[PDB]
């Protein structure tokens, strides 16, 4: 895994525990200041910034696994869909999603479309309009010859 | 025998490392009823825009009419910041200095991707792909099946076997695609001996003369019978396990024009194994199988992609050290070692005259070079 | 079964001679066997019966 | 665990296997070729000098064991003497030999020497008894002139390969007075030759350069070795200018 | 049960019996004349012969292995003293070979000089005299 | 009846075997402090084996009576110096040094 982002993450996550609530709103006040956006440009775009998305989209999607609080779920939620949103390079990379990991999602959006929460469930419905999925059987692909 | 024992919510068997085995073939209509999945066109459009959006969310999940919720798309798309990572306190800023420090250090330009260049047109080779006609579009949901393989030995041998390619495949293909697919310069290799008459051309390669290969998959051994030359390799594999108290069960046969990819009982990631041409072996991993997306190339018989055609190092004439081998010498009456390379202006004028005639008593053999498929 | 592939094992064993093939000595002969009269090794019996 | 599955302790072997040996298809198992190092010029040095002494002492060693059953046996003054003066003469023999020095011994290159026991027992299996027959042949060997030209041979090599006509360079080299292998004044002549360059391009050609860029191109990257392979006379240097 | 290639013992390992007969005498008769058989029990000094003549008819697949590798090969029970035994033989056909010229040139060791075994059996007799002319006994 | 209670053994080749002939009986062996105490446990009793076996926990009887032998060939003269300098009987400091040495040994071993 990228070592510089296990930090970048936990440390992005401590705004994400700033936040007051799930509404939207907060993510709009957070852009303003971290710019987490930064590197999604850079100084040259190759299989280099490629696997770095990619790594980036993976390690973060993990911090969506159930243990995590409501509010760190959001966070991780509205991060990856920015990502995605603001992938401006050749390819599209699609997050990699795990077949058990679609069990959580499942009560998480039902807790969000019943709490009425318009924003919540709106975000994900952009997500599925945008087929921003990588249907995998696993979440990463390893071999034992290490 | 249906289908062996395998459930389509694949379980880990050693967490992250093997998955038990299932039914890829039921892949393709679970995980496309459990979400309808449509929308494989790339029919993205290029006001009434948004009245379409209203009368379908409105609807379906929102149940106010206001268009409050274009906040997301303001945001999103009109305030994104041609720019440089400084002046934020990140830590991906940090690691991102860091990489351009290294870069600045020795890096000189950019094109030393040549390695990454390989994927990166393979890739784009999946890209705006379109059809040759309306017939020949894949359906909705196909299934897609990715695949990798290690022929060579001629990588570190004081090393793991990292270095060889990768592959992917369809669901829907017959499995016969996949075998005629697979490229190994094995079959490239000539018999015989060619120091009787270095002129005489390549009668007939190995492709034809051994076309026998099979694939092992859960005690599933398919045979292929297209042509009537080939034959059943499996006839050892049973016989030397049904000969012994092994522990092996009995293993079932079928044949290979007949059987698609779905009903294959498989896990991912383990090491299975593919043979072809008599002992020619090829450790297989089944590393990813997804549905078909948006994205993908379009033409179906065109999709046995060798999505990452890994480097080779092409080994060059031992004499000049100018050219690429194509005969490797066998008793030579000068070569200070055995298994000496020579190519074609090398090979001539090391033993043959200027008419032809064979000078002293040596062997040789066509070398065709790994790098005639890299 | 197909022409060539009758064809092309026959002569891995069999040596053609006058236009009708001939099994190889050494198929005859394996190299652990020796004359049943003689006793001498296959090596010379293959050079004799070639 | 790499190779096969079936690795046991004791893997088993197919039938086909016999046949796909018998028909010389050797193609990847047997292109496993390596250098060499120190330790094995030494062991390979001392392996030769002891092959050699031994060949010469056994004879002797032998006659005098000979001569010690003989004077045990026998019982008469005379022939006791006799056998022992004759085992005094093969004892200066045996000590002379012993101490002979390492430069005599060693032979020529053609030297009659048992490679097959040098290889099992010295060597322990390491390298095949050709291996090392060659490469004490031509490659470790005190009769090679290890210095290197004065770009004074290569003219009268290239006249005589000529006069000739290039066909055994063997009694080229040795005519030439070089005191060297063929393969090592060849890879020499062949570096100051001028024959493996091309010249100014045609345009047939370039439908070839282009039909195999279109055939295994990949990206910005184009494989020149493969040209190279296919097409004869062009090195790699200054290929790559014919598509920049 | 090394003479047979049964399934248990690879092919590699099987020898002729005669030979490995023949070869374990001549190394037990060297052991005898070195004081080699007086107040130790039999059993490990010929286990420790056989052993090193099983490696020296085939130096080169066998050198690798050791004393318990042979005798759980051969499903035998190894004598605790074979170890010394075997130490022991290895160090006089050691000061046996320092005598033949090629040998002491060679400059061999312990594990190096099982090959040469063949050569030190031929001409025994010379050089455990010239051994001797330099007895055994306890370290 | 046993439901998977032992494990199948293979023992004896019925072939020839070798011959032993030896017990190695196990002896526990002897520390410097150890011997130390020993030695003075000696001095403060005399040479009664059965209160020595008694007060050695750590020890068995015959352990005792062969470090003593040993001494007596090898060290007679500590043994005569030990013999002729004494102590009052102790069997409760005894103890508590026992426990020290006990102690000591724990240490020893953790580091």
């Amino acid at each position: 895994t990228p070592p510089g982002l296990q930090t970048d993450c936990e440390a992005l996550l401590s705004r994400f525990q700033e936040t007051d609530s799930v509404r939207f709103e907060d993510f709009t006040e957070l852009w303003r200041n971290m710019k987490f956006g930064t590197i999604f440009c850079g100084r040259m775009r190759n299989l280099e910034k490629n696997m770095f998305t990619k790594e980036a989209l993976a390690l973060a999607w993990r911090y969506f696994l159930p243990p995590y609080t409501f509010q760190i779920r959001v966070g991780a939620l509205y991060l990856l869909y920015g990502l995605y949103n603001t992938q401006l390079c050749q390819p599209k990379q699609k997050i990699r999603v795990a077949l058990k990991d679609w069990d959580e999602v499942l009560k998480f959006q039902q807790d969000l479309v019943n709490a009425q929460h318009f924003d919540a469930a709106y975000i994900f419905r952009k997500l599925r309009l945008d087929r921003a999925f990588h249907f995998t059987a696993m979440p990463k692909l390893l071999s034992y010859r290490m | 025998v249906s289908g062996s024992g395998g459930c389509n919510f694949p379980e880990y068997e050693l967490p992250e490392l093997n998955t038990r085995a299932f039914h890829v073939g039921a892949f393709g209509e679970l995980w496309r009823g459990r979400l309808r999945g449509a929308g494989d066109l790339s029919l993205r459009e290029p006001a009434a825009d948004s009245d379409r959006e209203d009368a379908a969310v409105a609807r379906d999940l929102d149940c106010s009419l206001e268009a409050a919720a274009e906040l997301r798309a303001v945001c999103g798309l009109d305030k994104l910041k041609e720019v440089i990572p400084e002046n934020t306190d990140l830590v991906t800023l940090g690691v991102r200095k860091r990489f351009l420090e290294h870069r600045e250090e020795t890096i000189t330009i950019d094109r030393a991707c040549r390695q990454e260049t390989f994927v990166y047109e393979m890739e784009s080779h999946a890209i705006g792909k379109k059809p040759e006609n309306s017939a020949d579009m894949i359906e909705e949901g196909e299934l897609i099946l990715s695949v990798n393989i290690l022929y060579p030995v001629i990588f570190h041998k004081h090393k793991e076997h990292k270095p060889y390619q990768t592959m992917l495949v369809l669901g829907s293909q017959k499995l016969t695609q996949l075998r005629d697919s697979i490229r190994c310069v094995s079959d490239l290799q000539i018999g015989g001996e060619f120091s009787n008459t270095p002129d005489q051309a390549p009668e007939h390669i190995s492709k034809d003369l051994y076309k026998s290969a099979f694939f092992y998959f859960e005690g599933t051994f398919y045979n292929d019978k297209r042509y009537p030359e080939c034959r059943d390799l499996s006839r050892t594999i049973i016989e030397w396990s049904e000969s012994h108290d092994r522990g092996y069960g009995k293993f079932q046969t079928a044949r290979m024009e007949d059987f698609t990819f779905n009903d294959l009982c498989i896990k991912l990631g383990f090491p299975y194994l593919y043979c072809h041409q008599g002992d020619c072996e090829h450790v297989i991993v089944i590393t990813d199988i997804r549905l078909v997306h948006h994205d993908d190339c379009l033409d179906r018989t065109l999709y046995p992609l060798l999505i990452k055609k890994h480097w080779l190092w092409t080994r060059k004439c031992f004499v000049c050290k100018m050219y690429t081998a194509r005969w490797v010498t066998n008793n030579d009456s000068f070569a200070p070692e055995d298994p000496c390379f020579f190519c074609d202006v090398c090979f001539r004028m090391l033993h043959y005259d200027s008419e032809g005639n064979k000078l002293g008593e040596f062997l040789a053999y066509p070398y065709v070079d790994p790098g005639t498929f890299n | 079964i197909d022409s060539v592939a009758v064809l092309r094992g026959i002569q891995k064993v069999a040596m053609l001679v006058q236009g009708n093939w001939v099994v190889k000595s050494d198929i005859l002969y394996p190299k652990d066997s020796s004359s049943p009269h003689s006793g001498v090794p296959a090596e010379v019996l293959c050079r004799g019966r070639d | 665990y790499f190779k096969d599955k079936v690795t046991g302790v004791g893997p088993p072997a197919n039938e086909d296997t016999r046949e796909k040996a018998a028909q010389g298809i050797k193609a990847f198992e047997e292109l496993l070729v390596t250098k060499w190092k120190n330790w094995e010029k030494a062991l390979l040095r001392k392996s030769v000098v002891s092959d050699r002494l031994q060949r010469l002492l056994q004879p002797k060693l032998l006659k005098l064991e000979y001569l010690h059953q003989k004077q045990s046996k026998v019982s008469s003054e005379l022939e006791r003497q006799a056998l022992e003066k004759q085992g005094r003469e093969a004892e200066k023999e045996i000590q002379d030999i012993n101490q002979l020095p390492e430069e005599a011994l060693l032979g020529n290159r053609l030297d009659s020497h048992d490679w097959e026991k040098i290889s099992n027992i010295n060597f322990e299996g390491s390298r095949s008894a050709e291996e090392i027959r060659k490469f004490w042949q031509n490659s470790e060997h005190p009769s090679i002139n290890k210095q290197e030209w004065s770009r004074e041979e290569e003219e009268r090599l290239q006249a005589i390969a000529a006069a000739h006509g290039h066909l055994e360079w063997q009694k080229i080299a040795e005519e030439l007075g070089t005191s060297r292998s063929a393969f090592q004044c060849l890879q020499k002549f062949q570096q100051h030759n001028k024959a493996l360059k091309r010249k100014e391009w045609t345009e047939e050609e370039d439908r070839m350069l282009t039909q195999l860029v279109q055939e295994m191109r990949v990206g910005s990257h184009i494989p020149y070795r493969r040209i190279v392979y296919y097409m004869e006379g062009r090195d790699s240097m200054q290929l790559i200018y014919r598509w920049t | 049960k090394l003479f047979q290639a049964s399934p248990s013992v690879p092919a590699k390992y099987v020898e002729d019996k005669e030979k490995m007969l023949s070869r374990t005498m001549q190394l037990v008769e060297l052991a005898n004349e070195t004081w080699l058989v007086t107040g130790r029990h039999p059993l490990p000094v010929i286990t420790a012969a056989t052993f090193l003549a099983w490696q020296s008819l085939q130096p080169a697949d066998r050198l690798s292995c050791s004393l318990a590798r042979f005798c759980k090969l051969a499903n035998v029970d190894l004598p605790y003293p074979a170890s010394s035994r075997l130490q022991e033989l290895l160090a006089v056909l050691l000061r046996m070979a320092e005598q033949l010229a090629w040998l002491r040139v060679l400059r061999l060791d312990k594990r190096s000089v099982v090959k040469h075994i063949g050569d030190l059996l031929q001409h025994r007799q010379s050089l455990v005299r010239s051994a001797f002319r330099d007895l055994l006994l306890p370290p | 009846c046993v439901v998977e209670e032992n494990d199948p053994i293979f023992e004896r080749g019925s072939t020839t075997t070798y011959s032993s002939f030896r017990k190695n009986y196990y002896s526990k062996p002897w520390s410097n402090k150890e011997t130390d105490m020993f030695f003075l446990a000696i001095s403060m009793v005399g040479t009664d084996f059965s209160m020595i076996g008694q007060l050695f926990p750590h020890r068995a009887r015959i352990e005792i009576k062969n470090k003593f032998k040993r001494e007596e060939k090898t060290n007679g003269w500590r043994i005569d110096k030990a013999f002729q300098e004494k102590r009052p009987f102790d069997f409760d400091f005894f103890a508590h040094l026992l426990q020290k040495v006990l102690a000591e040994e724990e240490k020893r071993k953790q580091k």
